[PDB]
RNA sequence: AUGAGGUGGCAAGAAAUGGGCUACAUUUUCUACCCCAGAAAAACGAUAGCCCUUAUGAAACUUAAGGGUCGAAGGUGGAUUUAGC
């Protein structure tokens, strides 16, 4: 429930996206009402969203994938 | 009431009995620093009688046994509010003046850290601020107190004021004092020069110095003076406070640094704060360390009776019931023998 | 601001207690507080409000 | 069979908001940070705006569960003041009594 | 009134309670015995057995109060008394020994005498005979007289004519004027008396 | 039967029970912060992050374990412990010690006898009592008794009585 | 279709009037403190206006909070009238 860092391995190890996902994981870990599956769903949705929006990120100079 | 009016001979035999100050001495030694209410009392009674109390007597003993060779010692009067710390300091100041010391008297360091309309920037150090009005006021008062020594004492440096005006080595300190007073913009610089010259020359035996600072706690506290950008100002930025801190160091010799804590008028301190550490803080206590704290407590019954008799003889206590023992007891209870409370009560009683 | 020792100790304590390790402003801590609680819409008191 | 058409609209809005709560949560989280690129924030803004209107949580109105009164509804019991007074006066609410002190 | 009718107002006088039992008349002993078996209210926070307690000054401070600031009102009162006493002491010292016999320095006495001087003897009350009210001159009770004196003093102090002058100084100066039978308060009292005398023709409109 | 408050678990331990040295104890206090009541010498850890009571209990025990182990551990940056980062005042190498040392040097120089040194001056019992009083004032609550003790120490040190 | 749904939009002031908040200050204003202080005092006086930021929200010129900017009307008020034991 708490240590969700293991799920972030797909994201860049540093950068704005890494900082944002660190915040998101902190929030999810502090959330007691959601299940582990729901937390993983949130993180995976973020992963997919950033994968799709990679073009914008690279144009803005944020490396991703 | 004592026939003893010399501030040196009186001792425990005179403890609890009054000690008079002549009008000329009041005008010269005390042109400032006396409590406002005591000034009013002197104005009303036409007399200035200070009860001899154990704190003042002990400080007098220490100053009589002081070895000018040793580094100047710090004495710190502390006690509950209105215990008479300021007037005890004034009594010691009068004793020192009669012993013919040079009295560097700070009537209240609190005034220098708050409510300043004119806060300019020091020309000597652009990172420091000036308080010209208070600097000039204190310079005038110091001139009045120490005119006789002022001409006799000489300067030992070259002190530029403007790009063209300056004071030359060997000039009497009165020149610096006059420059500071007449030229308000240079008051802070004049105060700094005066402090530096006195501190250096006291180690040369030219005289015995008494740095008598009331409300010493202000120097190492916080200030309510805000920069033009509404930025808070710490005390060190104020050249006056910086120079006074310099004076407050025992590095020199040939004098005594007597000072009194005073919660009244302090900044960001609770009402009940009266102990030295509570009133000074870490920085202030460390700076003053080592020092001799002297406790000023409320009147003991003998002193309280003496003060009541003083008021009765002056006819101040007009209430028909004041002379009675019941009235005396009621005053004692309502004041818990506190000097300031008793004075305020008797004012309207 | 803060002594380096105290700042490092605070970051260590945050790491141990599971709070945000990186420095972060309130505008971004909004994200932490959003994800730390169920959305108002998700709350049973809301979606099941009507019998 | 709800109390009225307004109650039916509110029920539909609650259903839709519950359905889209997660997606709104995620997109709003993207928008509500100073860390991510502002271009990404802009696209997130347009997307969240593009979500159906009724999914906005603020559009949910806390009406009385029984009579559909849109105002004067005690949240704890979800009953309008009138119905709550009726029940309390009839003593059908446990532990509720007229207040006097 | 949280106090039931049975409750009686407390009496605060050490002399009264220490009076010898032999000095008590039958009725006085009966009164004491009755109070032995009576309910008494709690001592109000405004009065005490303090020998320095002054009911007149207490009432004046209450009248001067604004919004339950007893502290500020009492501070103003004590400042006024101190200012009066200081002025009198200054005059005494600056004055010759002959007139020092007359110069008085008791602020309480000065205050009492000033109020007594300001007390208006005869007031104007509306009296209606035949359906038309007229301002008939009338005797006043002592309570009303004292209250009118105090109210005139306080209102005169509160007037805006004295600008940037602190209430202690305003009230001390006006009290000294009244004591020496001068000033706007005494002028107002004389104006009331003059109006009453002018309307003397309507005295019979009174029935009581 | 569900009740969200049911998931909270509190773990209270007296730091005295934990096998901690001085440095580890101080580091642990700094880490926990308000979770440690010095008045009672009790560290309290309230866990409600996990949905289940068992999970919260396990997490509380884990937090205790990690806190203890890190407290016993040491880190490089620790060496930069400024005076403003200490809660137990230490007279040694302190401003008060430096000031009293300088004053003693000045007094003996005025005496003109250069029969002095840091060790010689600091070995005397007077300095011992002075430092005891100063430490008591700095750490323990100040009062009239402590102030008087400090007064006596200062008078003895400065030779004024 | 006087029913239902969707988008947008009105909800302003010529002006009168009711209730409340702010003030007109010196028993006042600022600062510290919570009651032994220091300053201010033609300044007092907006929660009004304009600009900026922030909080919530999908949407804030129009909602709220904070800051900056401006220091406005006003100088205890007519008959009449409100409340209070
Ligand atoms: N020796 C004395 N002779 C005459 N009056 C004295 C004497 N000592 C104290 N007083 C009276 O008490 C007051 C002087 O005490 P002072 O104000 O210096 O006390 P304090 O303890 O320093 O108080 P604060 O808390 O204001 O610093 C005056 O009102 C004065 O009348
Ligand atoms: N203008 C001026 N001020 C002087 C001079 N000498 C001393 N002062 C005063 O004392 C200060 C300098 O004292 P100094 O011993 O140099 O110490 P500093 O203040 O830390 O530089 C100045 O800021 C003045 O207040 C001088 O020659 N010119
Ligand atoms: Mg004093
Ligand atoms: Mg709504
Ligand atoms: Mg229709
Ligand atoms: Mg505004
Ligand atoms: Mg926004
Ligand atoms: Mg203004």
């Amino acid at each position: 429930h708490i240590f969700l860092e293991k799920h972030l391995e797909s994201f860049p190890k540093q950068g704005p996206i890494r900082h944002f996902m660190e915040l998101v994981t902190c929030g999810l870990s502090k959330n007691p009402y959601l299940s582990v599956k729901q937390k993983v769903e949130h993180i995976e949705w973020f992963r997919n969203y950033f994968n799709e929006k990679k073009d914008i990120l690279k144009e803005s100079n944020i490396q991703f994938n | 009431r004592t026939n003893e009016n010399d501030p040196a001979k009186h001792g425990d035999q005179h403890e609890g009995q009054h000690y008079n100050i002549s009008p000329q001495d009041l005008e010269t030694v005390f042109p400032h620093g006396l409590p406002p209410r005591f000034v009013m009392q002197v104005k009303t009674f036409s007399e200035a009688c200070l009860m001899v109390r154990k704190p003042a007597l002990e400080l007098l003993h220490y100053l009589k046994n002081t070895s000018f060779a040793y580094p100047a010692i710090r004495y710190l009067l502390y006690g509950e509010k209105g215990t008479g710390k300021t007037l005890s300091l004034c009594h010691v100041i009068h004793f020192c003046a009669k012993q013919d010391w040079l009295i560097l008297h700070i009537p209240d360091a609190h005034l220098w850290v708050k409510n300043c309309r004119d806060l300019l920037q020091s020309s000597y150090n652009k990172q420091r601020f000036d308080q010209p009005l208070e600097a000039s006021t204190w310079l005038k008062n110091f001139k009045t107190t120490n005119e006789r020594f002022l001409n006799q004492i000489k300067v030992q440096e070259k002190y530029v004021w403007n790009k063209r005006e300056s004071t030359e080595k060997g000039s009497p300190l009165g020149e610096v004092v006059e420059q500071g007073i007449t030229r308000v913009r240079n008051a802070t610089d004049a105060v700094g020069i005066v402090l530096k010259e006195l501190k250096r020359q006291s180690s040369l035996g030219m005289f015995h110095l008494l740095v008598a600072v009331d409300g010493i706690n202000a120097l190492w506290g916080r200030t309510t003076l805000k920069r033009e950008d509404k930025s808070p100002i710490a005390p060190e930025e104020l050249a006056l406070v910086h120079n006074l801190r310099k004076m407050m160091k025992n590095d020199w010799h040939g004098g005594a640094i007597v000072s009194a804590l005073s919660q009244t008028g302090s900044l960001f301190k609770p009402r009940k704060a009266y102990l030295p550490q509570e009133l000074l803080g870490k920085e202030g206590f460390d700076a003053l360390d080592p020092f001799i704290p002297i406790l000023v407590s409320n009147y003991n019954p003998k002193e309280f009776e003496s003060c009541i008799q003083y008021y009765l003889e002056n006819n101040w206590l007009q209430h028909e019931k004041a002379p009675t023992e019941e009235g005396k007891k009621e005053l004692l209870f309502l004041s818990n023998a506190n000097p300031s409370l008793l004075e305020r009560h008797c004012a309207y009683l | 601001s803060l002594s380096e020792y105290a700042f490092r100790m605070s970051r260590l304590s945050a790491r141990l207690f599971g709070e945000v390790t990186r420095p972060t402003n309130s505008k971004s801590m909004k994200v932490v507080k959003l994800f730390s609680e169920l959305p108002l819409a998700k709350k049973k008191e809301t979606y099941d409000w009507y019998p | 069979h709800y109390v009225d058409w307004r109650m039916w609209r509110d029920v539909k809005r609650r259903k839709m908001a519950y359905e889209y709560a997660d997606e709104r949560l995620r997109i709003n989280s993207l928008r509500k940070n100073t860390i991510l690129p502002k271009i990404l924030q802009d696209v997130a803004d347009e997307e969240i705006a593009a979500l159906p209107r009724d999914s906005c949580p603020v559009r949910i109105r806390n009406r009385c569960v029984m009579t559909s009164r849109p105002r004067g509804v005690k949240r704890r019991w979800r009953l309008s003041r009138i119905v709550f007074r009726h029940l309390a006066d009839h003593g059908q609410l446990s532990g509720i009594q007229r207040a006097t002190w | 009134s949280r106090y039931s009718p049975e409750f009686k107002d407390p009496l605060i006088d050490k002399e009264y309670y220490r009076k010898p039992v032999e000095e008590l008349t039958e009725e006085e002993k009966y009164v004491r015995e009755l109070k032995k078996t009576q309910l008494i209210k709690a001592a109000p926070a405004g009065k005490t057995s303090s020998v320095f307690e002054d009911p007149v000054i207490s009432k004046f401070t209450n009248m001067m109060m604004i919004g339950g600031n007893k502290v500020l009102a009492r501070s103003l009162m004590i400042q006024t008394l101190e200012a009066v006493k200081r002025k009198q002491f200054e005059k005494y010292h600056a004055a010759s020994a002959e007139e020092q016999a007359t110069i008085e320095r008791n602020p309480y006495t000065i205050f009492h005498q000033a109020l007594k001087n300001c007390e208006p003897m005869i007031g104007l009350v509306p009296i209606l005979k035949g359906g038309r009210f007229y301002q008939v001159p009338v005797p006043l009770p002592d309570r009303r007289r004292r209250f009118l004196a105090m109210k005139w003093m306080i209102t005169e102090c509160r007037d805006k004519k004295h600008q940037r002058t602190l209430m202690p100084e305003k009230l001390s100066h006006k009290l000294l004027e009244a004591f020496h039978n001068q000033g706007p308060v005494i002028k107002r009292k004389h104006d009331l008396h003059k109006m009453a005398e002018a309307n003397r023709a309507l005295a019979h409109y009174r029935w009581w | 039967v569900r009740n969200p408050r049911a998931r909270v678990v509190v773990l209270r331990v007296k730091l005295s029970s934990l096998n901690l040295d001085d440095h580890a104890k101080k580091k642990l206090i700094k880490l926990v912060g308000e979770r440690y009541c010095k008045t009672t010498d009790v560290l309290t850890i309230k866990t409600d992050r996990c949905p289940l009571r068992r999970q919260n209990y396990d997490y509380a025990v884990y937090l205790l374990t990690v806190l203890y182990h890190e407290s016993w551990n040491t880190e490089e940056w620790e060496k930069s412990k400024t005076e403003a980062d200490m809660e137990e005042y230490i007279w040694e190498n302190s401003s008060s010690e430096r000031n009293i040392l300088e004053t003693l040097l000045q007094m003996k120089a005025a005496e003109k006898n250069m029969e002095i040194n840091k060790e010689e001056l600091l070995g005397t019992k007077e300095i011992e009592e002075y430092k005891k009083s100063v430490v008591s004032l700095k750490n323990e609550e100040e009062n009239e008794n402590s102030i008087s003790q400090y007064k006596e120490s200062v008078k003895r040190l400065l030779n004024v009585t």
